[PDB]
């Protein structure tokens, strides 16, 4: 939610 | 908004790029483009079971990294920069560049094939980081460290440590669970204002916020995908939030700047270059270069 800077999948939630 | 291509094909990409309004192209690369090179797309024989992970994501992790690294330094000495050749696709972003069409290239890849395809810094925006500088994991230290000096490490197979703090020393390269680069978030506020075209080329966008990007792109800006599939039809998901829109879209009977082209990039970087009449160009950039890199060797 407030980590969108970061590195992630392409998943819809954290 | 407005249509821009007078076909959702490679052609009417083609064409549209001879047009007036074509000034400035925006290039979305991942792992794809570099696979021709030698250098395997790990998303995707398995080339990380050597490494005995609980699961092959846990090489690219940060958690993972700091308390077992062995894994990625030696997966980063066979991706360090010059132990591979650009590929056509690189030396086609190469021709953007002379020809002044090419704004900025975005870069999940961190194999720096771009840079030594002859795009100056500038031009690049490596969104995933970099070998070319390290720093110390000990936040109480943070000591910078030279390529060279990593580059030793790396190829000895010797886990660099600190050499004030003895902690470890990872390089600029963004894992999962790490935040990207102030250059990625800074660029992408003003690049994608004045982008007249989107090359999504060797990735199928399985990455944030890396495939957000092309959700910041003006609603009448084309947009081509050359990709070994069809990707990012999906909410892009910018912000971490839903709904805002900017999902790729071939095939509706809404689509108007969608273009997909499945295959190879160096198949699909020669049949475009070939309808822009830059076949030559290209081919001859790609053995002059590859041939200037053998003289050093
Ligand atoms: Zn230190």
């Amino acid at each position: 939610y407030h980590t969108y800077h970061v590195k992630r999948r392409t998943n819809y939630y954290c | 908004k407005e249509r821009l291509l007078d076909e959702l094909t490679l052609e009417g990409v083609a064409r549209y790029m001879q047009s007036e309004r074509c000034r400035r192209v925006i290039c979305l690369v991942g792992a794809g483009i570099s696979t021709s090179a030698g250098i395997p797309d790990f998303r995707s024989y398995d080339n990380l079971e050597k490494y005995h992970l609980p699961y092959p994501e846990a090489i690219f992790e940060i958690s993972y990294f700091k308390k077992h690294p062995e894994p990625f330094f030696a997966l980063a000495k066979e991706l360090y920069p010059g132990q591979f050749k650009p590929t056509i696709c690189h030396y086609f972003m190469r021709l953007l560049k002379d020809k002044g069409l090419l704004l900025r290239c975005y870069t999940q890849n961190i194999d720096t094939l771009e840079r030594i395809a002859g795009l100056e810094q500038e031009d690049l925006v490596e969104a995933h980081g970099t070998f070319y500088t390290s720093h110390c994991v000990s936040a109480s230290c943070r000591h910078e460290y030279p390529l060279s000096w990593m580059k030793e490490k790396i190829f000895s197979e010797v886990t660099p440590k600190c050499e004030d703090c003895q902690s470890l020393v990872k390089p600029d390269i963004v894992f999962f669970g790490e935040s990207l680069p102030a250059r990625f978030f800074s660029c992408m506020q003003s690049d994608f204002l004045k982008v007249d075209l989107l090359l999504v080329m060797g990735t199928s966008l399985q990455v944030q916020p890396f495939a957000s990007l092309i959700s910041k792109a003006p609603l009448s800006t084309p947009r081509l995908l050359i990709n070994k599939e069809k990707a990012g039809q999906s909410d892009p998901f910018l912000g971490m939030i839903m709904g805002l829109g900017g999902g790729m879209d071939f095939d509706s009977k809404k689509a108007y700047r969608d273009v997909a082209w499945l295959g190879e990039c160096d198949q699909g970087c020669l049949a475009l270059a070939e309808l822009l009449g830059w076949k030559k160009e290209l081919e001859d950039l790609v053995r002059r270069e590859h041939a200037s890199i053998d003289a050093q060797s």
